[PDB]
DNA sequence: AAAAGAACGGAACGCCTGCTCTGAACCTGTGCC
């Protein structure tokens, strides 16, 4: 009925008119779908319709040609409108008819990146969203197209592939963005498209080889997500299982042991697969270059848990000896199998023993049995230039591999006699027995310096494994708590002084040592023993280690590095750091101490940074985890973290309110960034929002940040609450007086009363570290000024309201900072660079309305003339006096100097006209008289004082 | 355009190769509305002709487009349903490098679909002309007779008329043989009833005289034998000062007149077409009459055209010039005086020169072809140019402007046709060098005998310079300066710069008026002195000093004695200017 | 009269510097050493 209808109506538009008839049938799919949205008969009907249009196009291509500029045009109107399933399908179906399909992809391109880009500046300020509430998601209509076109369509399924192939390489903020949309069609389509999962997986095993030199981590991320949702897929795409490993020892960026756990089930159901690496193993292993074989063993230590140890045993009993002639290799190389000996340790026996059999070969290979003698550790074998024996990662591995062999339940004999030895030996003994005696032995870029550099890299590294394993078997016992303290008397012995070599760069590598060598288990119960460990069952162990001040130091020191990498990267070393659920529970743990021991009342400063860092980890890494977080922190995520706030108010405001002499800037700084920190996650609109914000108004007003970041940070975080609320320009006006009232006006002729509204700025604060702040959020506020009288380019009346309230506001505040004597930094330039950008967004408002006499425009002309051009060209004959004076500086070739103090100076004249020549060519048009209010645009000429060259 | 033309060559070197997705491209071609003519043309020449060429398995392509034509011939969609036609004239042309069934059928259908409609026989009759004109010339006798020998049975049928002065009916004018035949009681029978024919389609009539000379220059060397007693037919009119009464015309026969008088010229123009380069018993004198005849009554027309305030006179001053036979070069055989028909004649040639060196038959030749065409008969250009000298130096307003506008066009052709942008490629400089020989051996007493291009280049740079003494408009000294940059090269050297700014700096002293008094100053005056003070300062010697020369003392002068005209030392600075 | 035409009037993304914030052990001065 429909179908035929419809289709002798495109027969009479190809007869006739196409310029409105298109639109009107995708109108009444449209209606057609909302109303069976709350109809398989219907989907039918709606296939066969276009297939029917979809094939007179392609027999006619020229004849969609005016749908490419239809579409623009109405995107150009309608705010993201228009974009419906009907009117994307048409246009992924008629690009499988390959004719002009690249443009319309770049069209869709450039529609989603903006979709994109304005959903994150509505989300980023709600101002925006006041005034703009057309939010339209071109993400929601594309996801809901999957359903929609799931009903056995002629080609959507093939239009929508190749969209998501388009997508994923248009990924390359909006990047993530646009691969996130990419990823799920892609998984949504593979979930509903049936027939085509075979194709799309080849397509994809094709691509996913496809990108050697740049990062491939979206393709395998989306092939494993595919392949988990359907294990068999690959199975019935067999003959690229072995075809896979074609250059697979190339690029590993963990690309490869990705590509291997997203396979790794078709591995233990797929013996020719397995047969296949195994083979390509021997040549990797065996390749006598080192700049690749990092990734064949890694993939070959992940294999050895990828396979089950259930107990053919023939098969590991093979597979053991396999690294183990590869153990001869680099010290990098030699590195990760170290690193990686755990994970698989826990999933066989026998294996285990052969294992351990081994590291005792390798440490053995090294320890120089003896006694009351040299220290043990042979460490010249490592010297050489470079290294090649790593062993502070060999002895971690070492010990873990220990306690899980015994936790599991003569080698262990052996190991525990070398441990216990080799432990003794170091507290017998000191620098003068190792190789390393004097201070002024080695030095950088020296033959023995560097070897004694490694040497020492070396020994320290061995302590900390050393301290690890004797808090584990002297549970409670002094004798090794003696030990352990006494060991890290030489831990520290090393550092301090010749820390590493000395190292003048004043940084602090590592929160402040080199990468340490401790579980993450162990240094969360270290503390909470060191920390809240009291109790009459410690023999006093603990007390003496609390004695031990550096200890003190030191025992936080290597966490706070072990978080930070946490921060930066998403794993870190010691056992289980790449689990994060494990991760987590040792995040909710060490988090307890840390901020107990800063409220017990330097070392505290050490705990600041801890809290901060594990806060930023969480937000950015644990997203759907926080709610166990918060439960462990003892849905109102509001109520606590607010509290925890008013614990960090009250040190703040006794630490501000105490004398200068008393005050640690450092500790300040901290103190305002956490609240930062911790103020993104308040509730959007809760009342301890307000609350908070009616709190450090009160005290930014009140108090006086005398410090420099002290005062940015704390206007910092004001501003973050203060845009996503309410507009700051009262704040921005506010403070401009107080500068005012701190100095001289420009026309050196008036004064001005104390008018100290705000008491954070003051006289000593009149340089950048205010009027460079505010003239950032002045070119943020007209920096979103320009999104929406672009988009304004029934409630516009609203819209044009709004602006000029908040421009004639701001163009207040630039009329009292113009008359001022402003710091001659680089705030004179970035005022003057502010100043022609607030004239460029003045036009295009006034560019846009001539394509359209308000009153209220005029007004806010009026008062643009009257307060802010006569005293700009005033504020620039300042700026000659200025520039004289400050160029008397010159150490008593100034080209260079000369034109950069002045070089914004012509560029303001030139925004003033631009904005002037089309202010004349909108009095003309407007028939109004616009130029009475303003003056004449003056000039200035010079003169060269022939005299005073004399 | 490049589409087509590439395909060409593909089809010519594998036609199979093409051939194999011709089905598909024909199928987009047909489908395809929209289409350029010119791209109707390059289509159809192949896709209707594959089948006869590649005889072996092309009767699909063939037969498709029969059936789409013979549904189209007489379609309701006359926009591009000539492009059958065309398509038709295409595999003609491709047979006139058996097959004449395919023609013979598709002529039936042509005929079937046209039998009565106006602008068939038209359309049809041009689309043969074109095809003789173009690519006619390896045709069969037989093929073009079955194709255009329907003149037999038409012609004299219905639009020969007769010589008897008896011709009288319900016409709006009497009949009256103006521009009566040379040769009196030699062939009475010889005259065109244009009245009757009008009162036998007046618009067909104009395409056809060209289809009769095409179909004697195949048959035999010339027209002579075909319209032996026709080539000096009058034309039956009212009489030629009967447009006089114009007020009394009232459209009570204005509009008729009109129509009377578009026929006549352009049917003059057909006559002076098909029979003029052919020798024979005064043809070249009748030709020459037939030249005055029409430039006469043009100029009768003239009055009659603005007394007409507007019309749509069917194409078969300048505004009516699309609608006028755009009669090309080969008309020429006899250019070695009426002043007034030179310049009829080379304005003519001025649009074809303005347009091919900066409407299908100037089109149809490369500029290669023009260059040739151009130099064929440089001779009597020449010739009528020192005429034009000598009158000058002798030196009525009425013939005077006539010379002066014929020396201005006459200089409009020699600048747009050596200031052409073709002369910097060096594909055909030997066809520059033979050009300009002639021009070297004018200046010197001859015998250029393979001059040096340097040689050549200061001959023709002096005895064009030999015209710098006497010049009537100062347009014409733009335009004389200007050929004279176009000849020489692009950046002067020393002694041609100094002769530039000699020359321009005489024009810019020199005093233009025009005849009746009224200094030229005009628009066009503008431009033209835009371009010469551009050239003068250019290529000056002291370009500052010679701009504070000017600034320093013309325009004081100017300012302090001028009151409304120019300036004492430079006539050509004028306070309008 | 103040209308076109197209030659005149005009716009966008890309670039690494000459930039200023940041950096660094110092060397000075003076109450302490």
């Amino acid at each position: 009925e429909i179908p035929p209808l419809v289709y002798q109506l495109l027969l009479l538009s190809a007869k006739g008119s196409k310029k409105t008839v298109l639109e009107g049938i995708i109108s009444f799919f449209n209606q057609l779908d909302k109303r069976q949205k709350e109809l398989d008969q219907l989907r039918h009907v709606e296939g066969t319709v276009i297939l029917h249009i979809v094939s007179a196009i392609n027999l006619d291509q020229d004849i969609g040609e005016e749908l490419i500029k239809h579409l623009k045009t109405e995107q150009q109107k309608d705010p993201g409108k228009a974009l419906c399933p009907f009117s994307v399908s048409l246009l992924l179906s008629t690009a499988v008819k390959h004719r002009l399909q690249e443009q319309i992809f770049d069209f869709l391109k450039t529609s989603i990146t903006r979709s994109c880009k304005d959903l994150q500046i509505l989300q980023a300020s709600k101002f925006l969203q006041d005034l703009c509430p057309q939010q339209y998601d071109v993400t929601a209509v594309i996801l809901e197209v999957v359903k929609n076109s799931a009903f056995g369509w002629d080609h959507v399924t093939q239009g929508l592939v190749d969209l998501g192939f388009s997508l994923m390489e248009s990924y390359e903020m909006p990047a993530q963005q646009a691969c996130k949309l990419g990823a799920s069609i892609l998984l949504e389509t593979f979930k509903v498209h049936e027939p085509i999962r075979s194709d799309i997986l080849e397509q994809v095993l094709n691509r996913v080889l496809t990108k050697a030199a740049s990062p491939v981590s979206h393709f395998i991320d989306l092939l494993s997500n595919i392949v988990v949702s359907a294990p068999l897929v690959l199975q019935n795409s067999s003959s690229r299982v072995t075809e896979t490993f074609d250059n697979l020892s190339f690029l590993p960026i963990d690309t490869v042991q990705g590509l291997l756990r997203a396979v790794q089930p078709l591995l233990k159901v797929s013996m020719s697969v397995r047969d296949s690496l195994i083979l390509v193993l021997q040549k990797a292993i065996f390749s006598r270059q080192l700049d690749a074989r990092k990734a064949a063993v890694a993939g070959f230590l992940l294999l050895l848990r990828n396979f089950k140890i259930l107990g053919n045993e023939a098969f590991c009993l093979e597979i053991l000896g396999s690294l183990r002639r590869c153990l001869s290799q680099q010290a990098d190389v030699r590195l990760m199998l170290y690193e990686g000996f755990y994970d698989v340790l826990r999933r066989n026996s026998q294996l285990a023993s052969s294992i351990m059999e081994t590291l005792l070969s390798q440490i053995k290979q090294y320890y120089l049995p003896q006694q009351d003698l040299l220290p043990p550790l042979k460490l010249e074998g490592c010297i050489m230039i470079f290294l090649q024996e790593p062993l502070a990662h060999l002895l971690c591995c070492i010990q873990h591999c220990l306690a899980w062999y015994k936790s599991t339940v003569g080698f262990e004999q052996n190991f525990e006699e070398m441990l216990e030895s080799v432990t003794r030996r170091m507290i017998k003994s000191e620098l003068e027995d190792f190789e390393l005696d004097k201070s002024a032995d080695f030095s950088p870029s020296s033959g023995v310096g560097v070897k004694n550099n490694i040497y020492a890299i070396q020994v320290m590294g061995i302590c900390e494994v050393l301290i690890e394993y004797n808090f584990k078997i002297g549970n409670f016992s002094k004798n090794k708590f003696e030990d352990v303290l006494g060991l890290f008397t030489c831990y520290n012995k090393l550092s301090e002084i010749l820390k590493e070599k000395a190292g003048k760069n004043k940084s602090t590598l590592g929160n402040r040592i080199a990468r340490s060598f401790l579980s993450m288990g162990f240094v969360s119960t270290l503390l909470t023993a060191l920390f809240r460990d009291n109790a009459q069952s410690h023999e006093e162990s603990l007390a003496v280690l609390r004695s031990s001040t550096e200890f003190m130091r030191y025992a936080v020191s290597v966490a706070l590095q072990k978080v930070q990498q946490l921060e930066e990267m998403g794993q870190t070393d010691g056992p289980d750091g790449q689990n994060p659920e494990k991760m987590f529970q040792n995040l909710c743990k060490i988090t307890r101490v840390l901020l107990w021991r800063y409220t017990s009342i330097s070392i505290s400063l050490l705990c600041l940074e801890g809290l901060l860092r594990i806060f930023n980890t969480m937000q950015q890494l644990y997203a759907a985890r926080i709610p166990q977080f918060l439960q462990a922190l003892d849905i109102n995520v509001t109520e606590k973290a607010a509290f925890q706030i008013r614990q960090f108010q009250r040190s703040l405001v006794n630490q501000l309110s105490s004398a200068e002499d008393d005050f640690n800037s450092k500790e300040t700084q901290l103190l305002i960034t956490i609240l930062s920190t911790l103020s993104k996650l308040l509730d959007p609109g809760s009342q301890q929002f307000l609350q908070f914000l009616t709190w450090t108004v009160k005290i930014c007003k009140e108090n006086a940040l005398e410090d420099l970041s002290c005062c940015k940070g704390l206007l910092t975080l004001l501003f973050s609450l203060h845009v996503l609320y309410k507009s700051p320009v009262s704040l921005l006006r506010e403070l401009a007086q107080d500068i005012h009232a701190c100095l001289g006006d420009i026309d050196q002729d008036v004064e001005i009363e104390s008018r100290s509204h705000f008491a954070i700025v003051n006289v000593k604060t009149a340089a950048p570290t205010v009027c460079l702040l505010v003239l950032g959020q002045a070119d943020k506020v007209l920096e979103e000024v320009d999104w929406l009288i672009k988009r304004l380019t029934n409630q516009t009346q609203a819209l044009e309201k709004g602006v000029i309230l908040q421009l004639g506001t701001l163009l207040t505040v630039f009329h009292e900072l113009v008359q001022t004597a402003l710091p001659a930094g680089s705030c004179v330039d970035s005022l003057l660079r502010s100043l022609s950008k607030t004239y460029a967004i003045l036009t295009s408002l006034i560019k846009h309305y001539i394509q359209a006499v308000p009153g209220r425009l005029e007004k806010l002309v009026k008062l643009s003339g009257s307060h802010l051009t006569p005293q700009c060209y005033s504020f620039i004959t300042y700026v000659q006096n200025i520039h004289s004076e400050s160029l008397s500086f010159a150490e008593e070739t100034v080209m260079a100097k000369v034109l950069r103090d002045t070089k914004p100076i012509p560029n303001l004249i030139f925004a003033i006209e631009q904005y002037e020549k089309f202010l004349i060519h909108l009095s003309k048009k407007s028939k109004v008289n616009l130029m009475q209010y303003m003056k004449l645009s003056t000039s200035r000429d010079f003169r060269i004082n022939a005299s005073m060259l004399d | 355009d490049i589409s087509l033309d590439v395909l060409t060559d593909l089809v010519i070197l594998h036609p199979s190769l093409l051939l194999r997705y011709a089905t598909f491209v024909k199928t987009i071609l047909d489908s395809m509305q929209k289409l350029n003519p010119c791209q109707i043309r390059k289509l159809f020449y192949i896709l209707s002709t594959l089948a006869f060429s590649q005889r072996q398995e092309g009767s699909y392509i063939q037969d498709d487009m029969h059936m789409v034509i013979r549904k189209w011939l007489s379609s309701s969609v006359p926009n591009h349903k000539q492009m059958g036609i065309i398509g038709a004239v295409t595999m003609m042309g491709s047979v006139a490098l058996e097959c004449d069934g395919q023609l013979s059928t598709l002529l039936d259908l042509v005929g079937f679909c046209c039998e009565q409609t106006p602008e068939v026989l038209a359309l049809y009759y041009d689309e043969l002309a074109n095809l003789i004109e173009k690519q006619k010339g390896n045709l069969d006798l037989q093929l073009l007779d079955k194709f255009g020998k329907s003149l037999v049975e038409d012609f004299p049928n219905d639009f020969v008329v007769d010589l008897s002065p008896t011709v009288d009916g319900s016409f709006l004018f009497p009949v009256k043989s103006l521009y009566n035949l040379d040769e009196d009681e030699t062939q009475g029978a010889i005259a065109i009833n244009l009245l009757p024919l009008v009162s036998v389609s007046p618009i067909c009539l104009s395409p056809c005289f060209r289809l009769l000379r095409l179909y004697t220059g195949e048959q035999n060397n010339g027209s002579l034998e075909e319209i032996d007693a026709l080539l000096g037919c009058p034309l039956y009119l009212t009489d030629l000062e009967v447009e006089g009464k114009l007020d009394s015309l009232s459209k009570q026969e204005r509009e008729f007149l009109c129509s009377l008088l578009f026929y006549a010229l352009n049917w003059f123009r057909e006559v002076v077409n098909a029979f003029c380069q052919q020798q024979d018993a005064e043809m070249k004198g009748k030709v020459l009459t037939r030249l005055q005849n029409i430039t006469e009554l043009q100029n009768v027309l003239g009055k009659c055209l603005a007394a007409t305030p507007g019309y749509v006179p069917p194409p078969a001053l300048q505004s009516y010039r699309p609608y006028f036979r755009e009669l090309d070069l080969e008309v020429f055989s006899v250019l070695h005086l009426g002043p007034a028909e030179l310049c009829f004649l080379l304005d003519d040639m001025c649009w074809k020169l303005e347009h091919v060196l900066t409407f299908s038959h100037l089109c149809q030749r490369s500029p290669k072809e023009v260059a040739v065409c151009v130099v064929k008969l440089l001779k009597p250009l020449c010739n009528h140019m020192e005429n034009m000298h000598n009158y000058f130096q002798t030196v009525n307003i009425q013939e005077y402007q006539l010379m002066s506008s014929c020396y201005h066009q006459l200089l409009l052709a020699f600048r747009l046709l050596f200031a052409w942008s073709g002369f910097s490629q060096h594909e055909n400089s030997n066809l520059l060098r033979s050009a300009l020989q002639v021009l070297a051996d004018r200046l010197k007493p001859g015998e250029t005998e393979f001059l040096p291009l340097e040689e050549l280049i200061s001959e023709s740079f002096q005895y064009l310079l030999n015209f710098q003494a006497s010049i009537p408009s100062f347009q014409c000294a733009f335009i004389l300066t200007q050929v004279l940059m176009a000849i020489s090269e692009k950046p002067m050297t020393g002694w041609k710069r100094e002769k530039m700014a000699s020359l321009a700096k005489q024009f810019l002293c020199q005093s233009w008026m025009k005849p009746g008094g009224d200094r030229e100053k005009g628009s066009h005056f503008n431009s033209a002195l835009h371009t010469l003070l551009c050239v003068y300062l250019e290529h000056t010697d002291n370009i500052l000093k010679a701009i504070e020369e000017i600034s320093s003392v013309g325009v004081p002068e100017l300012i302090n004695s001028a009151k409304d005209g120019c300036s004492s030392t430079y006539p050509t600075l004028s306070r309008q200017t």
